């Protein structure tokens, strides 16, 4: 009467941190 | 430094541990008098992990002998290496278990466990840094099973942060030696799965198969099987005693080898194994040891591992070797037989290399495998136990010791749940 | 460690136990004077299991002799090893039993059992760790049957946690030695089934058949049959005295061999058995011992085990052997003949190996089987008892002492219930 | 210098003190002739604390033998060391006590106490600096009990500023040796609690337990129990005889160990204690001595100290040791078992170290504990005494010597008050 | 018929002695 501990894992939406485009304008 | 308290319980305990201490005293140059007469500094560099030094160049093995009848202890004391053991640690009863787990756990063990635990505390307080406890015992044996379960529970309560390792002799798939072995095994695992950190499953039948098949032995004895088991035990803790290119203590093995808290049983193996005549025709290389380790006929457990999959693999090598060679062999193993490893664990193999080879060998390796295939053992035990329990087979012998039907019921239910967990973790799921 | 108190009642029991003590004294290197003159340390290592040490390098067998007639004890005292027993433990009356179980259980036993129990208590207080009581007696003899039932009840009441083992001589299927054997046997079983832990059923008929067919003996005596029975008795408890690769004491035997508390009657066996001339023609191996043990012609109980199934099998081996050899032989036996074992008990055989063989042999093995076929013996006894009781045959001899018809009726009901239980589990 | 007058009274007195003088003469190199034949200057540096030197290299032990029947004194005089004792100090009567405290205290002691006190004054006037009086006697014995109470009262009146130490054999909890032992013990303590400075409680039953259990002795004798008691006695006053890193005389022990004037009873202990065979498997370290001392099975008193709490602890060590080691062990003891010490006394342990070890040992230690658990002894004595007194059991044997019911009543009331005081001082109160 | 000799102990109000504040003004 057991069930495996499986979780739905996702890194859904991760943005970059280095502002490599901040001076693109 | 790190110290290991070896607890011996039952007939398996006493015999296997007598052979084990013979092997350990040979490796460290300790003659049957306890006086050091070795030839290398590394023998005394980590002599304190299994020995206590009483001034006078005498070393005492940090071992505790437990039994319920003095016969086996008399045989041990009168045999080789009898005088090295300090006689303080021969703690025995008088009634015996009669292979009844209920008796040994609730009456005789209940009477003797106070003295045994006082001895344990005496040996533990004298330590510098207690690392873990090693228990040698059988499951089918009432003394072994009951006394071991009781002692493991009490010591786990006493030291909840230490490593609890057990080397258990498991029931054989064909030839059982005890009528009430299934009940003893069920009630034993019902506590081992809760209190122990890891358990190595040894079957005497697999050892007989290895002896007749590989070693070409015609008259194998329980002592020679104990020699094999002791070689395995010495290979397990070779990193606690000698330096090497890559060391691994007991806690590292417990961390790398137990993925989930309840799936801690392991299948041990050993290499190399050759008959005396065939030694002159086979070279000792890392590929040879690797092929001997990952072989179904060399598994000391009562199960063909090719029926399930592995979760974790530990391979501790001994002797001067090339790490590139070992790593390439492990890569070849994982690549050619990828279907035998669970998909949810990349890098299934853990490795370690000690620079000191066993006595008489250029190189060796100890195998430790955590395979889902071991569910066969627990399923067969559950089937036999259920068939026996439906007819109340020998049930009065256990109910007369204080057990009720509810304890057997809970043990069997937990066993079914453990089998179901092993079956659950065979799903790739990805 | 553990100790055994040997009790020896009846004429049959006295003779069997005399031969048994001769064999035991031979195994431990003890001459008829009691002084130890052996050659191995293991003889003295566990000499306390059967002997008390009376200072002066002499050892006294911890035996108690019971009878209602002094003739057998006179023969024991005058014969060889007659001085080996301390004369304190010869407890005998003067009336005799006359093969009347009612007499020996209610009047003469009622008079003598107090002295018997006082001797038993004195011998038990000298024990460091009392393990079990052994009773050697026949079921037909009035003294044997009555004294055995009464003394077993009394000792079970005094020591409820000790092991009560009995070696009983059972009635023969063809030739009776006593006309009133059925009443005595029925009334004896009616108490043995309640108070004892295990009973070994040895029939003299099977002993004659074995010693004639196998040993090729032409003039067998009670001494030879007692020698076989004593070899079996010594093989039963060889593990309590000598070390071995796998030891099993009385408690493990009682646990493994009795699945349900009432089904505790067993058929003993022994191997190897050979004639003198044939000894030079047959090699002594573990397969040979296994083949001789699991054979209907070598069963010392007059009952073909192939007519039923086994509940459990005990096989204690003696001498140096390979564990794998014995294991493979037992596996082959269970696999080839799986139809003779109950389906509700896997791993039917429990084994043990003692490293000391009997004197003169390289190896041996003692067989202890719990076969459901003994329902044949019990049904024969019940049928003959009913045939005699329906006509009040010899009933007045039992009624005059104090027994009533209700006791015989309850004994018959209990016997038939035991037969029905054996039939249920087959 | 400081001198100790050893007074021997009763059978316990005579036997225990004969063994004690054997041990003391061995430690100082005094052969059975009284002539010094030792090998170290420290043997004669403080030889005068227990010996008087009569010119001719002969030394006389400053001991006084007291009894009421000459049998025990004849046995002592005819045995070993008979000729060293100056025969002036064999002061005995003729009637004996018959185990009746009333007799020995009011008639026979009343007749012999004048001679005994004259001998005491003779030995005391010859001293350089009288330090204290040591009395060896039993409580159950009528001679011991009565003569000791009378002598202690008289000497306390004679020298109120000296140390009055007694080593008393107390009744056993299970096996009593005298029918009238409870009354003798009650009437004895009724005076000991008033006139003595400190009393060490020795039970023969605890000594038997130690002998069968620790020393693995099969045939222990009263003489070997006396050897243990004498080792304890020699360890108590090792600082009065030999130098050391930290010394402590008898008055220092009395000050540090008696918190309140009536709670002066102590439980003695000794370490190390090993069987002959086990000596080759155990090293002698300060942790080993510390663990042996603070062990319930090594207490020579008839009480498990784990039932109450300690007020003061004295631990006098012998042999070359590290003070840091001893102090760390004492800290570990006080920290791990803080629940066994009264909260109103910080720093419960007093220590001292003598540089001279006992004969044949590298190191040893003598334990002296003041525990509230000893209330069990006094409570059992009061219960047994009350049960016997309700029926006037053997009362005529004491009323015929001049005692009335009021003396027994006052003794029992004082005993109940002492038990109540011990119970009162178990309250943490903070 | 005895009672423990427990006393109510207190250093109630203790002032300093060094005039460290005498020249604070
Ligand atoms: N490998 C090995 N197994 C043993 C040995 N002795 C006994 N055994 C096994 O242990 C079981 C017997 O249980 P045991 O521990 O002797 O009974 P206990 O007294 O109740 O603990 C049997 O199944 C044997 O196969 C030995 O020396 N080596
Ligand atoms: N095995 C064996 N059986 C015996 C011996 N002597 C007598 N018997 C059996 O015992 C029965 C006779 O009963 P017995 O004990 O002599 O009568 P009792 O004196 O009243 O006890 C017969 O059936 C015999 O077969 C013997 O020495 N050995
Ligand atoms: N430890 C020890 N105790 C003793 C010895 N002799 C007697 N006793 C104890 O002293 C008690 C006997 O009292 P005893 O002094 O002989 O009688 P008294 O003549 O009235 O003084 C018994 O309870 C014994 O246990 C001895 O040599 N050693």
């Amino acid at each position: 009467k057991v069930q495996i501990i499986n979780k739905k894992l996702d890194l859904s939406n991760v943005q970059s941190k280095c502002g490599s485009k901040d001076n693109i304008k | 430094m790190r110290e290991i308290v070896h607890i011996q319980a039952g007939q398996c305990g006493n015999q296997i541990g007598a052979k084990f201490w013979e092997v350990i005293s040979d490796e460290h140059g300790i003659d049957p008098t306890g006086s050091y007469h070795g030839d290398s500094d590394l023998q005394l560099e980590r002599i304190n992990v299994y020995y206590n030094e009483a001034a006078g160049n005498k070393y005492v093995p940090r071992a505790i002998l437990v039994d319920l009848e003095p016969g086996t202890m008399d045989s041990v004391r009168s045999g080789p290496f009898g005088q090295i053991f300090r006689p303080d640690n021969f703690v025995f009863g008088q009634s015996g278990a009669g292979n009844n787990w209920a008796k040994g756990h609730y009456t005789e063990g209940a009477e003797l466990v106070d003295s045994v635990l006082d001895v344990v505390r005496k040996e533990s307080e004298s330590c510098d840094c207690l690392q873990g406890f090693q228990l040698t015992h059988s499951l089918g044996g009432g003394t072994g099973s009951g006394m071991g379960t009781l002692l493991i529970s009490k010591i786990r309560e006493e030291y909840p942060d230490r490593i609890m390792n057990t080397f258990s002799v498991v029931p054989s798939p064909k030839v059982s030696d005890t009528v009430v072995e299934p009940y003893n095994a069920t009630l034993s695992v019902h506590q081992l799965v809760e209190n122990t950190d890891e358990t190595y499953c040894i079957d005497n039948e697999a050892l007989y198969d290895i002896c007749f098949r590989t070693l070409k032995l015609t008259t194998p004895t329980y002592g020679d099987l104990n020699h094999l088991v002791s070689a395995t035990m010495s290979g397990v803790t070779t990193c606690l005693r000698f330096p090497g290119q890559l060391n691994a203590d007991l806690r590292k093995l417990a961390v790398n080898m137990v993925p989930f808290p309840r799936l801690h049983f392991f299948m041990p193996g050993f290499a190399p194994l050759t008959s005396r005549g065939s030694q002159q025709y086979r070279a000792l290389t890392v590929p040879e040891l690797t092929q001997q380790m990952f072989d179904a006929k060399n598994m000391m457990a009562a199960c063909d591992p090719r029926h399930g999959r592995y979760l974790t693999v530990a391979a501790v090598f001994r002797g001067r070797m090339s790490m590139k060679e070992v790593d390439e062999q492990m890569l070849n193993v994982q690549n050619k037989n990828s279907s035998y490893f669970v998909e949810w664990i990349p890098n299934n193999v853990k490795t370690a290399v000690c620079d000191i080879p066993p006595r008489g060998l250029k190189m060796s390796a100890t195998f430790i495998g955590n395979s889902t295939a071991i569910q066969e053992l627990f399923k067969r035990i559950s089937e036999q136990f259920t068939a026996m329990f439906r007819r109340k087979a020998f049930l009065h012998w256990y109910t007369g010791e204080g057990m009720d039907e509810m304890e057997f019921t809970e043990a069997e239910s937990n066993m079914n749940d453990l089998v179901s967990e092993y079956q659950q973790y065979q799903d790739a799921t990805a």
